[PDB]
DNA sequence: TAGACACC
DNA sequence: GGTGTCTA
């Protein structure tokens, strides 16, 4: 581009032969399959009981757990798995849920920014800073608190938040609508 | 207004104490560790001619010294940091004053407990030799008259009773004990030569070092022992 | 006493001092007890009924040492953070030389049990300069070395005498308020009546101004549908050996004779197990459909 | 005269602090044993193990170190992750004794479950090195120390004396209480009370000096507080009498009272009931109250786990 | 018959060199000719799963047949530094002549290489015009499923009776020129035959027997408790819980993995519900060596298989 | 004299390590097998594995290296990351002695879980120089070590002696601790307490000599000692007494004795009444003593928990 | 003692072999890899005037270089180590010798099998190529009637087949073949001109590279091969 | 400095 | 989830 009538060269060509490996990491990254889609793909074969391993996946012993919970008729293996759940093998917590309920079908972060800044600036516990977004966002409004304490953002403070660009896009959302 | 090569010298090191500073109108520079240990003061020769917040001042001063000397900081038109070259213009973020730790005022320093002097090339060598040696804490203290400094390491000795390094500072005339405990995490100051002022009531401590570019005060250790 | 820039009625009228705190009688004097020595000691301070306002005792019992105070919220406590800012607080003999007093809010978070145990030989390691208040809801929440550094302070259970006084100093402060914030009184049985309606609770009364019944699941329950009921067991996750309290209590007078024998396995049973159960808010939703079923 | 006062600390179970093995005071055969290392010099590896709290081993690991004069390292147990193990405490077990004193590293509260593998590093490192420095752990719980690691050490287990020692400690720690007040200018206005506290809380000779520095808030102490002290631990008659009644209201509101010592009461609770019930109900009161007793601690609500407890017992107990 | 000399083990030291010294079923042996002819060898995973039927020597001999420039990289070693260094300078460093590039990962089913894996999945379509990947893969599960796109992916096994009969007789006939070279004695070939039936699948495990067995020149694991519950014998499984009281959480984790399989599937829900509490509540127990004891009875007595 | 003498050292369990193959107290035919390794002086690669502490691992690993007069790499496992099996342990396998002398790398406690990396490069790197040199390793458990590097060694594992080696191992025992005696100047009162100590631990021969140790405080075994060593592990006929007579006011009263160490008290008592009862109530005793150990530590009052077990046995138990 | 800034180059080095060192009163010191890979000798200038063992050698050699050179090292009342400068006083710690790897005794080197010499810059060179070729094994062999070196990469190859690198000692007078192998991680030599003096007797095999300043005595692999 | 692995 | 360790 800058030479007219280039060969081809791919999104991974350019990648793997410049050796930029940020390119080439990303190149990896954007093969693999959408954290979403697993947890999805996970949940209906339990349920519909249909092939499928993990170890391959990302595996939230919360999500199967809640999102099962969801009908009365899974309720008593949700519960063993409750209870005993902890230390069994995120692989085992699988195969117990799979040979466990029978039948089948199947049908924050914003605000954690919000409250660990609240917690911080009064010096209160993360439970009052629940209490003090609820007496502020219907009280108050709050975007009013939230311009003194747009003040302490800093980078530093956005890696306790979350681990991604995720974080810098809440940097501006707070330096934005208040 | 214009920084000299001193005073970003001066800056730079203030800098180790703590990663940001507040910079206000005068010729009075300041900062203290977020932790409260340790404060430095200074006189500057440069004038700054507006309030500004920098959070980060390591980086902030990195960027100074690629312009030329003549380079004039002014505030921004949006009210962030402009350094204006010759034919170059460079912005630098103003910091929400919230978030950078300052001290309050510069509280004047009690008269002194006790006074002596550090040369600027044994201040050196303790700093140099706290590293190899692994020496974390010292204690200026007496001795057969004299006012010593004495480097124990309180990882591997809880006590202070194994005394890694000495340094004789100058004999002492008075006829107090003293045993002033300092954390070398805390002494920052730039090299050069200090006055020392130490000074001690109770289980309270401080020691000033007064040196010509600036002022440290740091924080004796809770084992200080004294009869002042 | 107001801080009056800051913007939360609870935390502008914070009482500054161990006196302007709404107590028990035998507490106050406690406490008066303890800051008469000028030095504070390794304290817990536990509730377990909420609202009674730990941290702000704490908060003061460290006003009126003049202390510095290091502030914690207990969930932030972590391993690491105890290894470098406590630590490197803990360990600085402070200027102006007052205690410094480390207060861990709520310590009675989770996995912070480890965060537990590293600190038995650093409350010994700095005792000087130093000392500990652990505010704790539950006290089997601290684990017992930390609770055998500690003075185990126990709170309140205000007698009649209590009960009445306390009454009298909830209206005349919180009358006090609605004055300065400029707030009309259009009756005072409305400030009595609100002094009463959540008593031990000021600081909860005081939230109501600037602006549980259980009703809500018993009702779900006679009705036996799940939605409803799947959805109001994480409001009281929270509490639970409060509110597994308040259900058993309620549903007794509420139902059937036989159901009450059967209502009693159900709720023990699940009591028993909370605490083993990874997911507390799953383990409530499976008490209710339990419930509703027989 | 004898007591040791550090002086540079106010919180007084502290001040207190034993500083060498005789002020100390444990079992019989422990003192002789612990006298028997100090004479000889060289301390071997050691851990003292609680596990409840306040019973002298982080004490009693001191002291021997003044009474040999050795070299010590005390080191927070937390913080020995496996760097620091092979760092420091490497480079001063290696180091070469010249004041010609014994070296010893005294890990404390070493009994952490993820310090396991700073565990197993140790055990190659204990005997590389023990002709040199000699280590002296100290633990609440020893599960949390691995068996090689114990098997490496001399393991001595606090605060389970015989009735015969404990009764020579009681004795000990009320005349110590004393010997403390005498200096803290407390006064003694019944001696009563100042037995009150060594009994209540025994094992623990920390909390036991922590209870008399909250009392003498007014200091002395009167035995107007003794009531305060004791407390009640006496007639279960109340309760007795609502499960032979088999009433509810009765025992739903007792309940609540008994939840403070669960442990005390449930034991007092077999008691009396196994004399005043058919010896059917004897096998049924068991199974009921060790399965309650059982199950305390995991149980959210210890109020209610109680009332399960009085229900549970009114439907099977069949008696009179 | 070929020989690497120089090699120690026998497995080793005998590796079939063509995929025609390679012992295989029917279609299997056809299809590795039918790929070894057209001269040129596209994205492949062989995968097995059960082992030693021969993934890592087919592998190798493929790029042999072919006379391939071959670069052999195990698995559990080829990482995130080596697909960027020197599996890129293979594949761009040029040879010259004739020789075609093959780069043979073997055992690329290992639980953490999966980000080695999206990055060979990208590899391969900047380098595959000019070399060419073959995978192996016990579990291919243990494969990300994009290289199961573009990769072809072989699946082994499952000789026909017919198979079993005439491969039987080559592992037999096979097994007889080892033992000449090697100067070992077969006192009895049915004997010999003994070995090719007991460990059938298996061509990788009779190898290693063998080589136990020459101690005197000629020829005659949680098994030990996974074995005792099926018995459902006490004296045994008591003995056995001290042995594994070390370490819990690990022994633990591999029993609930392998009983899993070898239990019917009403058992599994139950095997989990017993090692579930059981895990739960150690470090609550005081004798964590009859902690265990605890669930080896129960174990066998509610396990059925 | 006929026991080494490190002299060196005071910790004694360790002044007293033998030096020799001979001098280690081991089943009969690890002995031998041992001896035969020593003789034809090129040593394989071997696994010593306990797990319990103490039964001679590293003392026998010392000892073939000692006999063998090889040119020994002694190395804690825990420091073998694998950079430094790259480095000077690659270094030394690779390098030519010249003494003449066999080279012998010994990686002490190689059982780690993380070391597995360090694990995988070795197989290959021990096969690449066992012409040069052999690698001894010593683990408490054999799983933490790879299959490949189990496969690449011979195991041998310690501490599970036949009956007829177990008394051996026994009477050379004590024979031992009476000559160590001997030269620390411990007069032996009665020879009971002598042979207590070798009994109540016994696959482990430090604890032994480490207990040995703890009793010398007045430097007599008299039987006022003996006394003491009955007691610890001591007689559970008390209770085994009292379940067979199915009484409560005995069983009470004796749950009380031993709240204080439980999980030791437990485990004698499986042990104990698995023989003297019915193969049926074998099953039965273990679901009852299963249960109530699994719950202790949960349990309030441990004296009652402890209560709640013996009835519940008497009433299932039958012999 | 006193030592001086070519013996201090010279410990620097056998630091570089050994991480501690023992050294014993009188002008020679000595030390071993761990391994026994690599053997270092030298005879220094300065007297040792007390035997003592060092457990971080280059720790020690670091604070020496923070002192003068007059710096005067005696033995520590306690029996540590003593660096005393003019106004400073430095404490370093003695290490227990059971703890530090010493070679036995300076066993004398057997009459060369083949002697060869290499030039400072040749061996330089070679050790800086070393890093960038990523050769790890080195063999010195006859081709042509010369002594050549030639170095390999034995992770890619593992015969030792492929030759990145080939160095041209000097010619060879005799008629034996031998191929000596020397891994690269061994060659620890300060650079300088060396006479390299090869031994071999069956399996065994040493290379004693002999300079000015001191000499090294290194392993040649288990797969060196010859004639002697 | 992360992610993989392992143990609460 | 937290903490620790190791390899990258
Ligand atoms: N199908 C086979 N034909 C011939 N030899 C085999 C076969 N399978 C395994 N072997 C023996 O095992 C050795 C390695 O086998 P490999 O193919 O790595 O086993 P796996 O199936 O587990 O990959 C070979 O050198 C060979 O002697
Ligand atoms: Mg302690
Ligand atoms: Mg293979
Ligand atoms: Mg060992």
């Amino acid at each position: 581009s800058l030479f007219k009538d280039d060969i081809q060269l791919n999104e991974h060509q350019v990648a793997w032969y410049s050796k930029d490996w940020t390119a080439v990491q990303s190149a990896a990254d954007s093969f693999k399959e959408k954290a979403e889609n697993e947890f999805f793909e996970i949940i209906g074969a339990i349920n519909n009981k249909t092939k499928c391993s993990i170890a391959q996946k990302d595996y939230s012993k919360f999500m199967v757990e809640n999102a099962l919970s969801q009908f009365p008729e899974c309720m008593p293996a949700v519960y063993a798995m409750n209870l005993i759940g902890s230390g069994l093998s995120d692989e085992a917590h699988f195969n117990y849920l799979m040979a466990a309920v029978p039948r089948g079908k199947r049908y924050d972060s914003t605000e954690v920014l919000i409250i660990k800044l609240l917690a911080k600036r009064y010096q209160v516990n993360t439970n009052d800073a629940i209490n003090y977004k609820s007496i502020l966002t219907k009280n108050g409004k709050l975007p009013l608190v939230l311009k003194e304490l747009k003040g302490l953002v800093t980078d530093d403070f956005l890696k306790e938040v979350t681990k991604n660009v995720k974080e810098q896009k809440q940097l501006k959302k707070l330096a934005l609508e208040w | 207004m214009k920084l000299s090569k001193d005073t970003t010298a001066l800056l730079k090191n203030f800098a180790t104490i703590n990663s940001g500073i507040m910079l206000k109108s005068g010729q009075f520079i300041m900062t203290r560790a977020v932790n409260g240990t340790t404060y430095a003061e200074a006189n500057i020769s440069d004038v700054i001619d507006f309030d500004v917040a920098i959070y980060d001042l390591n980086g902030f001063l990195g960027i100074l010294s690629l312009v030329n000397d003549d380079a004039e900081i002014s505030q921004s038109e949006d009210g962030n940091i402009k350094i204006a070259d010759a034919r170059s213009t460079i912005f630098w973020p103003a910091a929400d004053p919230s978030t950078v730790v300052a001290p309050n005022k510069p509280i004047p320093f009690p008269v002194a407990s006790a006074v002596t002097e550090i040369k600027a090339e044994d201040l050196q060598q303790l700093l140099r030799v706290s590293r190899g040696l692994q020496i974390d804490t010292i204690a200026i203290t007496v001795k057969e008259g004299k006012i010593v400094i004495n480097g124990f390491n309180k990882v591997e000795d809880s006590a202070l009773t194994r005394v890694k390094y000495s340094l004789t500072l100058g004999d002492y005339d008075g006829e107090n004990t003293f045993n002033f405990i300092i954390n070398m995490a805390n002494m920052k100051m730039q090299p050069g030569n200090y006055k020392l002022l130490l000074w001690a009531k109770g289980k309270q401590g401080a020691a000033k070092f007064e040196g010509e570019h600036a002022n440290y005060v740091v924080a004796l250790e809770a084992d200080s022992t004294h009869d002042f | 006493t107001v801080n009056e820039k800051e913007h939360i009625l609870e935390q502008k009228y914070r009482p500054s001092t161990i006196d302007e705190c709404i107590l028990p009688a035998f507490d106050k004097e406690t406490f008066k007890s303890i800051t008469s020595k000028g030095k504070i000691p390794h304290i817990i301070l536990h509730s377990p009924s909420p609202g009674t306002g730990k941290t702000t005792v704490a908060k003061a019992l460290c006003h009126d040492v003049n202390a510095d105070m290091m502030f914690v919220n207990g969930s932030d406590c972590k391993i690491d953070f105890v290894r470098g800012p406590l630590t490197n607080f803990a360990s600085a003999a402070s200027f102006d030389g007052r205690q410094k007093v480390i207060v861990i809010d709520e310590f009675d978070r989770s996995g912070l049990a480890e965060s537990q145990r590293h600190l038995r030989s650093f409350m010994e390691a700095y005792s000087s300069n130093c000392s500990i208040i652990i505010t704790a809801n539950n006290i089997d929440g601290i684990i017992k070395p930390l609770q055998s550094r500690c003075r185990v302070i126990t709170f309140g259970q205000p007698t009649d005498e209590d009960k009445i006084e306390m009454m009298k100093q909830m209206i005349r402060r919180l009358t006090e308020i609605c004055k300065h914030e400029g707030i009309a009184i259009a009756d005072m049985k409305v400030v009595a009546a609100l002094v009463k309606k959540n008593f031990p609770d000021f600081r909860k009364t005081i939230g109501e101004l600037d602006s549980g019944a259980i009703d809500d699941v018993l009702e779900s329950l006679k009705n036996k549908d799940v939605k409803q009921l799947r959805a109001l067991a994480p409001k009281y996750a929270a509490d639970y050996s409060w509110f597994v309290g308040k259900l058993a209590e309620e549903i007794y007078s509420r139902v059937t004779p036989q159901s009450i024998i059967r209502m009693y396995e159900i709720v023990g049973e699940n009591n028993q197990y909370h605490g083993i159960a990874a997911n507390t808010e799953l383990h409530l939703a499976y008490l209710f459909i339990q419930l509703a079923c027989e």
